[PDB]
């Protein structure tokens, strides 16, 4: 994508699915105040969401979706979040003949199966960048991100062992708070296209 | 046991049948029951509206028409009706032994199709069609396939069709295509079951280009395989249909495969600026939970038609059909060369124990002895050519396994019928 000059950067219009990053996006200066009236359309259960609903919610630039926190209840099977996210994201893309900066991000908190991760990485067309929270040389937490936002593969680490990852999933079970600090920094290269405040 | 005692006190004339709900026995009568004389509550109105389509089993509607419940049911023989009435409701409302009076009728017409409108204490309203017409106004407007159309094309020039088949199995699609007499440029199909594959590699002399899983296929795989005019597929049901205890839903197990179709359809369907005619067809069972069907219709953004082989094939089983094909909801056209009765299918010296089949215990009588349906016959029952499925060393149970999950050839002929006008012919 091509960068956007400072005297042209608009407010960024976001669509937050299943989770709400209104908080982080405001703390990043992407969201100003007052309702917001409105830049971040959040919806938690889009089982009944038609294409027209999305189109009518104003055009979008950023589409964010997350799985539930690690070991948070049940609700619906993990894959639902992924698939639904994909459908609505096709509903959110701009027409081929009217291009424009457009970014999306789905992020999992170690809630997806091995086959579910395969499905995610196949339906979103990239392997996940795994952003760990370490402490004292120990894998405290972890998220994995599928996204087109320009700096993403820039983190991902290595040393987190897929096995050790799936072990860290086992260690933390019943408590559950969504570890947003891990995903917060990914949005930084989006300040090249939208106003700051 | 509120219902039993309440109906019992209805029969003793201590209470009017018009002030109770003849469905669940509630006294909260909100509306008059469309089919019979008596009241109906809001819970049973919603039950009727939702379960009328929730409960349709393969080949029948499985009902019960009255209480929307039931285990053992009496099944109608009228092929334009297909209603059913449970035994408990007949013994309770009509009278004791009235169920055993209803049975012994081999061609049994239900109380809606019958000559009389009065059976025991059960009395049919004279104005029931329009009563169903108004009753069914709160529902089924979210369904029944509102199709949209493409502009026709001139003969010169009109190119051969390019077809992508996800979950092909037995090459039903390429068969119905060749039979329809239209040129096929490329038939690329994705199938796993090696038997199905071999059937295809033989019965079409290798015309089919075979790929692995629907998961093997990439978005790039699609456009690299040339542009596709028609994308067809019937994803395996299993964990979809409710007759399975272990059903993992649309989202787990073998249900997932739907989305793979959903994926490759999207990586296929032409973007804006393409006026190119583009057709797609996704088939599944009608035994699907209402939740999973809701989701599927949402993902495909279209609604399904319930097509039953009954009207033109020798077996009665109905499937949901999603798509954009011309004459989607068009009434089934029964041919001259199509075999309507079971008897038309059996080999020499065998007779039909029924009219149309289900798989109704053993459908064939031979030498005053019951017998299972034959393969060379079952083919006819599904409309496939005789010995179409006789290939390799494949075991009989495997062969029947294959035909058991195939498409009804005349039905697919009915679907692919108005397609010959958009592409090349011989
Ligand atoms: N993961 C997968 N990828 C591709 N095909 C699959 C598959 N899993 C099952 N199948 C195939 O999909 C078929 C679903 S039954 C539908 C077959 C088809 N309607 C016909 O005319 O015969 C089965 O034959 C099965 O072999
Ligand atoms: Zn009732
Ligand atoms: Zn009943
Ligand atoms: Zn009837």
């Amino acid at each position: 994508f091509e960068t956007v000059p400072v005297w042209r950067r608009q407010p960024v219009r976001v669509l937050s699915l299943f989770e709400d990053i209104k908080k982080e996006l405001t703390s990043l200066g992407f969201l100003e105040s007052g309702s917001d009236p409105g830049q971040l359309k959040h919806v938690v259960d889009v089982t009944d969401t038609v294409r027209k609903d999305v189109e009518e919610w104003g055009p979008f630039d950023l589409v964010y979706g997350a799985t539930p926190p690690l070991g948070h209840t049940c609700d619906r099977p993990p894959s639902w979040y992924l698939f639904q996210f994909h459908r609505l994201l096709q509903y959110a893309r701009p027409k081929p003949g009217s291009p424009r900066p457009f970014f999306w991000m789905f992020v999992d908190n170690l809630v997806l199966n091995k086959e579910d991760l395969d499905v995610a990485s196949r339906f979103l067309e990239m392997e996940p960048v795994t952003i760990p929270d370490v402490h004292g040389g120990s894998l405290q937490n972890a998220v994995r991100v599928w996204s087109n936002i320009p700096a993403i593969r820039s983190r991902h680490w290595a040393l987190v062992s897929e096995e050790e990852l799936s072990l860290l999933a086992q260690n933390k079970q019943s408590s559950a708070k969504w570890p947003t600090k891990l995903v917060k920094n990914c949005f930084l290269p989006l300040r090249e296209y939208f106003k700051y405040f | 046991r509120t219902r039993e005692r309440l109906v019992y006190e209805v029969r003793q004339k201590c209470r009017n049948i018009e002030d109770i709900c003849i469905s669940c026995g509630s006294l909260n009568v909100t509306l008059e029951h469309p089919l019979f004389v008596g009241g109906m509550c809001q819970n049973c109105k919603n039950c009727f509206l939702e379960c009328a389509y929730q409960y349709d089993d393969d080949g029948y509607q499985s009902y019960c028409t009255i209480c929307c419940g039931g285990r053992e049911v009496l099944m109608c023989g009228n092929n334009n009706c297909c209603r059913c009435f449970c035994v408990e409701c007949v013994d309770l409302l009509v009278g004791p032994g009235a169920a055993q009076a209803a049975i012994k009728e081999d061609p049994w017409n239900c109380y809606m199709c019958g000559h009389k409108g009065t059976y025991g204490l059960l009395r049919r309203r004279e104005d029931w069609p329009s009563r169903l017409q108004m009753f069914f106004a709160n529902n089924h407007d979210q369904e029944f396939d509102p199709p949209k159309v493409y502009p026709p094309v001139p003969a010169e020039k009109r190119k051969p069709i390019r077809v992508l088949s996800l979950f092909d199995g037995i090459a039903t699609g390429l068969l119905v295509l060749k039979d329809l007499g239209i040129q096929v440029d490329r038939y690329i199909a994705s199938e796993v079951c090696e038997d199905s594959i071999t059937v295809g590699m033989v019965r079409h002399q290798g015309k089919i280009m075979y790929v692995g899983d629907v998961r093997s296929v990439t978005q790039k795989h699609i456009q690299e395989w040339g542009p596709f005019d028609l994308v067809i597929g019937g994803s395996p049901c299993n964990d979809l249909s409710i007759v399975n205890p272990a059903r993992k839903g649309l989202y787990e197990g073998t249900g997932r495969l739907f989305f793979e179709f959903y994926r490759l359809l999207h990586d296929a369907r032409p973007k804006e600026g393409d006026d190119r005619p583009f057709f797609w067809l996704f088939e599944n069972v009608v035994a699907m939970g209402v939740s999973d069907k809701r989701d599927i219709s949402r993902f495909l953004e279209s609604n399904p038609v319930m097509i039953d082989a009954k009207e033109v094939s020798a077996a009665h089983r109905a499937r949901y059909f999603w798509g954009n094909l011309p004459g989607m909801n068009r009434p089934l056209a029964s041919t001259v060369n199509d075999k309507l009765e079971l008897q038309e299918c059996l080999e020499h010296g065998r007779i039909a124990k029924f009219s149309k089949v289900r798989t109704q215990h053993f459908p064939v009588f031979m030498n005053e002895k019951e017998d299972i349906l034959w393969c060379t016959e079952m083919e006819r029952v599904f409309g496939f050519p005789v010995h179409y499925t006789d290939v390799s060393n494949m075991s009989r149970l495997a062969r029947q396994r294959l035909l058991g999950r195939s498409w009804s050839v005349p039905v697919i002929r009915h679907l692919f019928a108005p397609l010959k006008e958009y592409f090349a012919c011989v």
